[PDB]
RNA sequence: UUGACCUCAAAUCAGGUAGGAGUACCCGCUGAACUUAAGCAUAUCAAUAAGCGGAGGAAAAGAAACCAACCGGGAUUGCCU
RNA sequence: AUUGGCGAGAGACCGAUAGCGAACAAGUACAGUGAUGGAAAGAUGAAAAGAACUUUGAAAAGAGAGUGAAAAAGUACGUG
RNA sequence: CGAAUUUGGGUAUAGGGGCGAAAGACUAAUCGAACCAUCUAGUAGCUGGUUCCUGCCGAAGUUUCCCUCAGGAUAGCAGAA
RNA sequence: UGGAGGUCAGUGACGAAGCCUAGACCGUAAGGUCGGGUCGAACGGCCUCUAGUGCAGAUCUUGGUGGUAGUAGCAAAUAUUCAAAUGAGAACUUUGAAGACUGAAGUGGGGAAAGGUUCCACGUCAACAGCAGUUGGACGUGGGUUAGUCGAUCCUAAGAGAUGGGGAAGCUCCGUUUCAAAGGCCUGAUUUUAUGCAGGCCACCAUCGAAAGGGAAUCCGGUUAAGAUUCCGGAACCUGGA
RNA sequence: UUGUGACGGCCCGUGAAAAUCCACAGGAAGGAAUAGUUUUCAUGCCAGGUCGUACUGAUAACCGCAGCAGGUCUCCAAGGU
RNA sequence: UAUCUAGCGAAACCACAGCCAAGGGAACGGGCUUGGCAGAAUCAGCGGGGAAAGAAGACCCUGUUGAGCUUGACUCUAGUU
RNA sequence: AAACUUUCAACAACGGAUCUCUUGGUUCUCGCAUCGAUGAAGAACGCAGCGAAAUGCGAUACGUAAUGUGAAUUGCAGAAUUCCGUGAAUCAUCGAAUCUUUGAACGCACAUUGCGCCCCUUGGUAUUCCAGGGGGCAUGCCUGUUUGAGCGUCAUUU
């Protein structure tokens, strides 16, 4: 009975969304996320998942201050108009 | 080989003991200063079963002797004593069952 | 010592890694000392320690801190060098003077094997260096 | 470098009527249960990889 | 207007793996 | 469930709003290579899982 | 066609803020009318309109605090230079320009003289 | 009915509906739909007609 | 009685700083085994992988408690040897 | 020193089962509770001129016709 | 088949660890040590495969040594210069 | 065979490359050349250079496709039939007429977990519903979930877990009241005043953890394509507030 | 059938906690020209935000690769024999 | 049910295939040798054969390949003293 | 003689090889030094006349302002002698702004769109109640400021 009638008993989720990232990997007994590690002020990394960490690195996102540096670097970081 | 059936029982995850039906640690009063120089009468209101304890519990109530307030203690429970008695205790306690001396 | 972290001594390994009790923690009490003042005070550059005392259980050591933001120390050019980013917690990668003592820096046929690091000696001599026109 | 190599393949072993190249575990894919790693294999690594 | 892109499901490429009863040949 | 949270009611409002065919206009635009959705779901096919 | 913000910093805050109410007035009453027609893309430059206004009514209460801070130090840090972190926290040019007394009189005393040699 | 903000509450629906639309109302009741969005149904008091508001807001 | 000093404290006291990210290179700590030895335990792999702490455009090092033994060189780094 | 970032110039390199996993809405789709795993998929034509119109059929479609240098290029599209 | 009963949810215990009224059972169809990634293209005296033509020459299963006996080294036999 | 240097001032949209052709020629052969067809943008000879350079096999890899074969089969859960209507099309869709079954620890009426829009309406049948389909949990377009009283929220439960502090190189670990300087409301004052200034009681020690535990308070009648103890009409209650 | 009640049996098993609400003890304070208190009597006035609310709940809405004879907690419960 | 029909429609397996007897052969041939013979296309069955299919025998041995477990094996080790 | 395997100067299928193409990769070299408590990287939810994805953006939301260029955008629409001009544009710049919910993530908490406290307002004819608008309230440190504490101690004896 461990195949077929055990799956028809598995409907308690022991993971749900993470708000750090929305992965469905915050476990909730543990309160902590299995990709990110939220809420430990680190971010979860490893040097053995190299896939995991270009999935969420920099520029997987919108780095919506960060996409503007260089050119702000290039203009000098002037004031102005 | 695995780690053995007695060598859990340090971790206590599973083998600490069930505590929730218990009425409180068994003490005595504190020795504080009356206990040692005289002797402080207190009520036994109630004598109760303690779950996991073959032993029955005794409430008593003593006053404080510095502030306006009835303190309760967990005595536990020698044979004979009943609901309404008072118990002495202290070092001029008398010679009686249910007294701290 | 630094006893191995292991759960009941189990190294998993060769023998000659099976060690856990007289192990030496290859930095200083001075250092270990200074990092968790470094810690403790985040905002200041650790400039210094010392030893005032020590115990059975304690080593005891004076840890001179110094503020980068404060603008005496920002101003009187004798002291702002520390104010310089590449300063930033010299007491964590060993720029302290119990920090060059552990890293064997000094000057001699006795550290040959730590002169410009130990690692950086390392990866130089075991490079395989190719040139365009072998050799 | 990595090329043909960014997987985590494994062998089935003998006993399941399959070549014991390496394949991708998982499932629901396409990619799961392909063979990996092997100059004879789709996506796999070239033989004697050319080296600078 | 109502296209059909192929499902393209995949299936586990496992499959049944069970022998005769226990053995069937112990010691031929 | 029908007792759920906001996060989760929030969750089913953008699945339930990506769940459409593409626009037929967007199909006559030039150098266009979409000519369906292929992130369209189904709740019997294939869960959202959360 | 669609207000101008050059047009706009000459009109003052009451004359900017009931500019602005009628045109919320306006955006709303249009997004009323986009539910009976498909298309309308009106309600476009409406919102373009009301960005603007907002662009200028911004800048004259940021500008009316910069000169009230002005000529004296701990301006407000949303007032102060962006630039980066690390720059922000960088010696100023005075700072890191700074030399000991003893420095100075050896600096003044034996530049870097030039020369050339001849033959 | 209104489609009002996520950020709305009972009383701030009831705040503008009186502010844009100058008729005092009796009750307000507001539920987050199923595509996402925030519905309230502003109950005006019965000196109103709600057709007569609808209409010169120019809906049928 | 009234003022100090030392040490210690408190305030949404006045002004600041640290934390995270990325991490190819860099500075440290911690740290294997597969493997090779045609077995294997020292050894080797390797003071490597994995783990942790900390920087900059470079870092570290650095103006000798150096090298030498010569008719002496003269901070450090790197290349050839 | 530098397989990261930014900006450039190149090659006796690969040429869509190759080259990075990804030349494409690719770390998308999908799988797994989770760590993590992880594809396939490039080519009408010079231009859509993407087949108006007539007849058979409930319709899809067919037969004509028409466009095109070529429908032995009809989108289930170069060759095939 | 009224109890050492059956059972939902919450909670705790995590891999040489847990849990076991004990079957090496169970620990997500995985258990005499789970699963995931990485070290790792781990090593293999062993099995399998090893891609055009013609021309000329053309074997060995024997010697000695080896934890050697399904392997090597060595000599022999063979080709080429 | 791919690419490179040199050359043939080589072939080519008047047709390169590729492909098909019991057509021809050459070479022992590897193969080379050519006729015919298809085709549309590049590509060869010779002297050299270079390599990711030649397949029948590896239970090879990826992809595609056969014979088996219109075959095995599509037989549990008693059972369907008549007529009409709708439709090209009806064994299966609707309506009526029958016959039956679940037989109230139901094949009934609600919920929890889970799902997530499957709800409901309208069009609609390419694919899916292993026959069928006009039907559908399918396809396309929309509508729909209304609360002071129903729950969450509040409370504590096993237990998680900051601070004080102590370990730990360190990610962190322990610890939960511990060896911590851990505390409101009345006419105090009540006109630079709201803490400029003698008005008490303490002995509180974080916080998270139940949609089945504890809890403040709502009922009936009506209403929708779909909501209702929430909307409407009556009739109540509880909490806070001068 | 459900609830309630008064009982009786059982245990070396005697069958949560807190929030919250009230009551009591007490005797600080306050009260005489239209006033003082009763707002635990009656009546009167205003407000009560946020998030959930459709539907299935299973031989087709969940999990078992699926519209799978499996698995998945619970309430109501007519007549006859 | 099978069967026959309308629709729908797989898989295993498959070097090539498929009549025997003897012979000789890797010592039990569908094929090779010598004989017997041998006539399309087929249907339902059937279990003699295809040393039928299903799995790189789990028995046994070999490998200088493991692992679980045990001990006065060798080498260590947490703890403890 | 048919029906039932092979070859086609043969057509049609199935399938997607080959050939030719390449806004991609790979490798080499050269130059530069710039993330974040002034809130980064990352995540969630939204935003377009007609968008699901993807790009961009943040309720001023495929974007505002300033600047340059000087007539587009383009799938369909839609303000047009908007066009000899402070002026189009899915254009380039880019210094000024906006910058939702979060995240080192900061009032406490967080599987809650949970629960507070302080200041100024407005309203309900209210310092306390409620609601609305706007401001705020984390730790570890550093420097300084006030208020203290301790028979730790000095002067100083009502």
């Amino acid at each position: 009975g461990k195949g077929t009638p055990s799956f028809g008993k598995r409907h308690n989720k022991s993971h749900t969304l993470c708000n750090r990232c929305g992965r469905r990997s915050f476990h909730v007994q543990k309160k902590t996320c299995s990709s990110c590690g939220y809420p430990a002020a680190k971010t979860r990394s490893y040097n053995w998942g190299a896939k995991a960490k270009r999935r969420h690195t920099t520029g997987t996102g919108r780095m919506r201050y960060l996409k503007h540096v260089s050119r702000r670097f290039k203009n000098g970081f002037q004031t102005g108009s | 080989g695995r780690v053995i059936r007695n060598q859990r029982k340090g971790a206590g995850s599973i083998f600490t003991s069930h505590t929730r039906l218990r009425q409180g640690a068994a003490k005595l009063r504190t020795l504080d200063y009356a206990e040692r120089h005289g002797y402080i009468r207190g009520i036994v209101k109630q004598i109760v079963h303690d779950s996991g304890r073959g032993a029955p519990l005794a409430k008593v109530v003593f006053r404080d002797p510095y502030k306006y307030r009835l303190r309760e203690e967990i005595f536990i429970a020698n044979e004979g004593v009943h609901t309404g008695q008072f118990i002495y205790a202290g070092k001029k306690a008398s010679l009686n069952v249910g007294n701290v001396l | 010592n630094r006893k191995r972290p292991v759960p009941k001594g189990a190294t998993y390994g060769k023998p000659t890694n099976q060690g856990v009790n007289e192990l030496k923690y290859q930095r200083s009490l001075r250092a270990t000392a200074e990092e968790r003042v470094g810690r403790r005070a985040a905002n200041l550059r650790v400039l210094n320690s010392y030893w005032v005392n020590q115990d059975s259980t304690y080593k005891y050591f004076e840890v001179i801190l110094v503020d980068p933001q404060h603008k005496a120390i920002r101003r009187d050019a004798r002291y702002n060098w520390i104010c310089d980013p590449v300063h930033k917690h010299r007491e964590a990668r060993g720029l302290t003077a119990t920090g060059k003592k552990s890293r064997g820096i000094n000057k001699g046929h006795k550290f040959n094997n730590t002169k410009a690091g130990r690692r950086k000696t390392w990866k130089r001599q075991n490079t395989l260096s190719l040139w365009r026109y072998r050799k | 470098e990595k090329a043909g190599h960014q997987t985590s393949a494994e062998s089935w072993g003998t006993g399941r009527a399959v070549a014991r190249i390496p394949r991708v575990g998982g499932g629901g894919t396409g990619r799961s249960g392909q063979g990996a790693f092997g100059n004879m294999c789709r996506g796999g690594r070239m033989f004697a990889p050319t080296k600078t | 207007m109502e296209i059909r892109p192929q499902r393209h499901d995949e299936k586990t490429l496992v499959q049944s793996q069970v022998n005769a009863y226990n053995a069937d040949m112990i010691d031929p | 469930a029908a007792q759920k949270s906001f996060r989760i009611k929030q969750k089913m409002a953008k699945a339930k709003k990506q769940n459409r065919p593409l626009p037929q206009w967007i199909r006559l635009r030039t150098n266009n290579t979409i000519r369906y959705n292929a992130k369209r779901r189904n709740w019997r096919r294939t869960k959202m899982n959360i | 066609a669609g207000v101008k913000a050059y047009e706009l910093r000459t009109k003052s805050k009451e004359q900017l803020a009931s500019q602005l109410v009628d045109l919320k007035k306006e955006l709303a009453e249009l997004k009323v009318q986009k539910l009976s027609r498909p298309s309308l893309p009106k309600i476009k430059t409406v919102r373009k309109s009301i960005a603007c206004v907002l662009t200028v009514i911004n800048e004259q209460q940021r500008e009316a605090v910069r000169q009230l801070y002005k000529g004296k130090k701990y301006q407000p840090k949303d007032l102060r230079a962006k630039k980066t972190r690390a720059l922000r926290r960088a010696l100023t040019k005075f700072e890191a320009s700074q030399v000991t007394e003893k420095q100075r009189k050896k600096q003044i005393a034996f530049p870097q003289r030039k020369y050339a040699i001849k033959a | 009915v209104f489609q009002v903000s996520m950020k709305a509450n009972k009383y701030q629906i009831k705040k503008a509906v009186k502010e844009l639309y100058e008729v005092d109302v009796l009750k307000v009741n507001t539920l987050v739909r199923p595509n996402g969005t925030k519905k309230a149904y502003v109950r005006l008091t019965a000196d109103y007609d709600a057709l007569d508001i609808a209409n010169r807001i120019g809906y049928i």
